[PDB]
């Protein structure tokens, strides 16, 4: 989930977007 | 340029930054 | 716990520490 | 909505659980 | 739900969003 | 002390409370 | 993306997750 | 500049990325 | 070092990197 | 006192180290 | 008092109190 | 750089004035 794509990998502001309602 | 780690508050910060007024879902469990 | 006076990122930042692990929903109003 | 709540007036911790997943 | 890491900056923000006006102490060292 | 209890351990928001003055 | 509305160090936040590695220049006026 | 026009009116993310090295 | 406008969690922010491992009080008015 | 003072009017970093232990 | 580590964010945040109006670069790179 | 001084090692809030403009 959005742990493990941006705080035990990286992710962009871009993959951030995702999480938007 | 390489990404950066974002955890915790720092990441829900960020998610408030990208996201703003459309608003967003923190679900770490997920 | 006292009553708060909560803008912007101060909010997202109290979410994630009422709800932590749970994760929670940040929903403005448009 | 919370949101506008919290900023405007005030609001407790106790009313921010509410949107806890 | 098990709880969190609170460290540094982040633990005095937690410190100050539970205690407010009532105010608080930080005092690591002890 | 604190940084024991909340950041090398972990602590509740009403432990936290214990720190108020 | 959204607008953003942001005053002192919610300013430096922002700059901060925008440009990550790169580093940026903080200028206000003076 | 942008440390201004950011506080009093507003800004994106695009513009703040001028101040990236 | 220069002049400060610091309100709510800002300040304990400031008070946290101000005092580090020393600690300190934070004590608002009732 | 110093709450006041630094969010109402302005303070200094040397006024602020009062306050540590 | 041993000093403290300031990484990421706090960092910025931290350059963001000491020097506010003179503004600051953060440059990680160098 | 900066990280190597205030994050990988330490730093004081007089080091940190270096980075002022
Ligand atoms: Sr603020
Ligand atoms: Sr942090």
């Amino acid at each position: 989930g959005i742990v493990e794509q941006c705080c035990t990998s990286i992710c962009s502001l871009y993959q951030l977007e995702n999480y938007c309602n | 340029f390489v990404n950066q780690h974002l955890c915790g508050s720092h990441l829900v910060e960020a998610l408030y930054l990208v996201c703003g007024e459309r608003g967003f879902f923190y679900t770490p469990k997920t």
